[PDB]
């Protein structure tokens, strides 16, 4: 899932 | 973040069917073409008018006479007045440029002192007809 | 965090609140007074700390009480209850510790574990640690499952799991302390490079990446705010939502041009109407000035009406010369309000090809994170586990990730080349039939009290069944199996005789020309000591490139590399390796994902054990017999190694609780 990203982690839609 | 421009109304207008997306996008694409070449139309209509107005009004401006205002009424200026009233009504401004050396107030004065003698009443009701 | 609170956070637990789990084992405490909760919570949080401090030795109960300070060391049964719950659920004494008390002389219960994948091994170790008899059946001739590490000479490269997603709260952190692992940090700089072989310029790269994340945040608000979640009675995928959001942007660019050009016509038309008034005055002026010229022809002296005709036409023309001057005055304001608009146009496009092919790369990056086309992801739920993200740098295991499953396998009864085939689960116990993968013909029968199934979700999805369940799994489980997503992502590994890339940057992108090819060789990794470059193949490209021979693929690979670094600095690779995980009969895909129409609650159904019906009619409802572990069962940590690990710790505790009883719950 999103968790999984290393490169250019995606942020939109995530709750900081 | 920076919440995209996203209205409720816009959404199903792109989801209604498979290509309702490319429906409205092509409706705007041609709408822009429509106005864009309309601009080129009036941009040329206006280019023609701009050329007809060549020279400006330079050959046609008459040096305006700068001359001092006087008090008394030479029978001449009296008579310019009565015809200025017949042609201009109550414009007192105009009557003051025509007469030339009277300001706008003794213009007014005139209407009352010479009221009876120059029958301004008939002159002015004559002007209202027209 | 720091102190006993940090121990709690490193064990994925709130330091100041009791969890739903402990509500279950300590319902006396939870329903009790606020003070006792605090005692427990300190006792809990304290204990993990001593385990977390030294995880290379067993943390015995006596040990814990010894190091507890009053007033907490005062109530011993509470300390025993806590220490036992912690030990049961793999919050302490898990992984590879030296044992203090030795393993029980004669065991109790028999568990058969299908799969020696990491989740598999995880359970096996706990169960054996609890005095049970455990055997693992593994179809492969090695233990890793989807942790697969290529090795030849000095070359080393994982075709499976590669990255620890940061030690902040990671149980993988505990393993690395216990186990030799060379953990190496991944520095975040990732240059992109378009199809030409030359870098994206910093301007472009920040403007697209930012627009991407903006598009993502948009979809989130379609999902949760605007409730955009059904469309022609299918669920919305992240893919669709992405297109509807881009279509909305591409629309907005066109209203902005239309409203601005429409501003130009509203003033070019006021100009028209004013130029008309100005020709119609040059016309009146033309004829007036004539008339004045004919009236000054009469030469003075002249009677006073003739004198006023000259004087009149003079006022009348000067007055019309005023009216015309006020009008090319105002023609000045409009004529420059128009070089004003035409100077500031709104932007011409939403996105150009060069932009969109770069935005595609960020979608490839999402399609890699989920191992699936965004057209299959659930809009609402794809990211539903983001809350449990770890902290810290991501890392690589520089000596190969397989060194972890291998280390875990030490001490365990593991049968290799043993392909399970049928699982029979009955009121009285369980038989599992396996064949030998080499000589299919040698058949095996395994009887046991319970079976732990860590079969990959793709294996479970296989049509026709690669494994028969007897009796068939209930509809509620098999429905969750379809709904769940099992996707694909592959890896190409290139070994060279010399470093030709930038040795101080660990990764870099390649940008695809097509949207279709956006997954194809889109991401590279320099990770290991040897000169190895490793390339990802995600998205829709994942399934495609399996059909294509290695050579063709290593071709497109060396091609992209040549464009980047120059056709003369790129040697022939010494050794090459292409993964094919959907083809792999024991994988059937790469890892799981929240498919459209699924939720993360399907992960929970996935982990619910099965209880067979009575042998004798009217005999009472049995003890659950069939358990499930693996990455596709752990909702809050899907599709990772540490999640598999966690799921194995989970089932192992749940099994032991069902078969050795839980003294710690009274
Ligand atoms: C290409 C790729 C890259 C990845 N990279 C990362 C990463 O960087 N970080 C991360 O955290 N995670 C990563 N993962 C995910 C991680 O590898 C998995 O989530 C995890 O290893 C799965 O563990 P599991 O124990 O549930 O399944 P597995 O590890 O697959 O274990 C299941 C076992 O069952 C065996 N088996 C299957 N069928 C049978 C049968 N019929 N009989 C007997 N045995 C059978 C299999 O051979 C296997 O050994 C990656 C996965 C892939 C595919």
């Amino acid at each position: 899932a999103r968790t999984m990203q290393t490169a250019r982690k995606s942020t939109g839609g995530k709750a900081p | 973040p920076k919440g995209m421009f996203l209205s409720q109304e816009d959404v199903e207008a792109v989801s209604a069917n498979a290509t309702a997306a490319t429906t409205v996008l092509r409706q705007l694409d041609m709408e822009l073409v429509s106005v864009k070449r309309q601009i080129q139309n009036i941009k040329q209509t206006n280019s023609a008018l701009k050329e007809k107005l060549d020279g400006g009004i330079e050959p046609y401006r008459l040096p305006e006479v700068i001359q001092k205002c006087n008090a008394r009424w030479t029978t001449e200026e009296q008579l310019l007045a009565v015809q200025a009233i017949r042609k201009y009504g109550r414009d007192f401004q105009a009557i003051s440029d025509v007469i030339g050396n009277k300001s706008v107030v003794q213009v007014k004065n005139f209407f009352v002192n010479y009221r009876r003698r120059f029958n301004i009443d008939e002159v002015l009701q004559e002007w209202e007809a027209e | 965090p720091s102190g006993v609170e940090g121990a709690a956070f490193q064990s994925r637990l709130p330091h100041d609140r009791m969890t739903s789990q402990e509500a279950a084992c300590f319902p006396d405490i939870i329903s009790g007074p606020q003070q006792t909760q605090k005692v427990f919570l300190f006792i809990r949080n304290r204990t993990l700390q001593l385990w977390l401090d030294n995880p290379k030795i067993q943390l015995t109960f006596e040990a814990t009480l010894q190091q507890l300070e009053a007033p907490y060391n005062s109530d011993t049964v509470l300390v025993h209850r806590v220490h036992s719950y912690l030990e049961r659920h793999g919050l302490i004494n898990f992984g590879i510790y030296k044992r203090i008390k030795p393993l029980p002389t004669k065991k109790t219960g028999k568990v058969i574990i299908i799969g020696s994948g990491v989740s598999g091994l995880a359970a096996a170790r706990q169960l054996q640690s609890f005095g049970m008899d455990v055997t693992l059946l593994e179809a492969r001739d090695r233990v890793g499952g989807r942790v697969a590490t290529f090795r030849k000479g000095n070359y080393v490269a994982d075709l499976g799991a590669m990255v620890v997603t940061g030690l902040g709260g990671n149980p993988m952190a505990v393993v690395s302390k216990q186990v030799n692992m060379e953990l190496a940090k991944i520095k975040q700089k990732c240059p992109l490079y378009e199809a030409n072989g030359q870098a994206v310029p910093k301007e472009k790269d920040e403007m697209v990446e930012q627009e991407f994340n903006r598009l993502l945040e948009a979809t989130s608000k379609l999902s949760h705010q605007l409730d955009f979640n059904v469309l022609n009675n299918k669920p919305v995928s992240l893919g669709q939502a992405l297109e509807v959001v881009i279509q909305l942007q591409e629309k907005h660019v066109k209203d902005e041009q239309i409203e601005h050009w429409k501003k130009i016509v509203k003033t070019q038309e006021e100009l028209k109407e004013l130029l008309n008034k100005m020709v119609n005055l040059k016309e009146k002026i033309k004829e007036l000035h004539q008339q004045y010229k004919e009236a000054s022809e009469v030469k003075p002296p002249r009677d006073i009406t003739a004198e006023f005709l000259v004087k009149s036409k003079h006022r009348d023309l000067t007055a019309l010369c005023k009216e015309y001057d006020e009008l090319a005055e105002t023609q000045g304001k409009l004529e420059e309000k128009l070089q004003e608009l035409e100077a500031n146009p709104p932007s011409d496009v939403y996105l150009s090809s060069r932009d969109r092919q770069i935005l595609d790369w960020h979608f490839a990056n999402l399609e890699f994170a989920n191992a699936t086309p965004l057209s299959t992801l659930s809009l609402k739920h794809w990211d539903q586990d983001d809350d449990f993200e770890f902290t810290g740098s991501h890392l690589t295991v520089r000596n190969g990730y397989s060194c972890v499953p291998v280390a875990l396998a030490e001490g365990l009864d593991i049968k290799l080349n043993t392909a399970v085939r049928q699982v029979r689960y009955t009121a009285s116990g369980c038989e599992v039939i396996a064949v030998n993968t080499r000589s299919t013909s040698q058949t095996f029968i395994y009887k046991c009290d319970a079976v732990l199934c860590t079969l990959p979700l793709g294996v479970l999805k296989q049509q026709p069944p690669a494994v028969q369940f007897v009796p068939p799994l209930p509809e509620w489980k098999t429905s969750a199996v379809q709904r769940m997503g099992f996707g694909n992502l592959n890896k190409v590994v290139l070994c060279f005789d010399r470093v030709f890339w930038d040795p101080s940057v660990n990764l870099f992108g390649h940008v695809g020309s097509t949207t279709a090819s956006r997954g194809e060789l889109f991401l590279f990794w320099n990770l290991y000591k040897a000169p190895i470059l490793l390339a990802l193949v995600a998205g829709e490209a994942a399934g495609i490139m399996e059909n294509i021979s290695d050579d063709v693929i290593v071709g497109r690979c060396l091609a992209i590399l040549k464009g980047i670094f120059g056709s003369s600095a790129v040697p022939q690779p010494k050794e090459t390796v292409v993964s094919r995980w959907r083809a792999d009969p024991w994988a059937r895909g790469s890892y799981s994902y929240v498919a459209a129409g699924s939720s993360g609650n399907d992960y929970d159904l996935m982990a619910q054990p099965i209880t067979p019906g009575p042998s004798i009619p009217g005999a009472p409802q049995p003890i659950p017999r069939l358990f499930f572990a693996g990455e596709h069962t752990i909702r809050n940590y899907p599709a990772t190694v540490h999640g598999a690990l966690l799921s194995g710790l989970r089932e192992a505790g749940r099994i032991a609780d069902q078969f050795l009883g839980a003294m710690y719950t009274l």
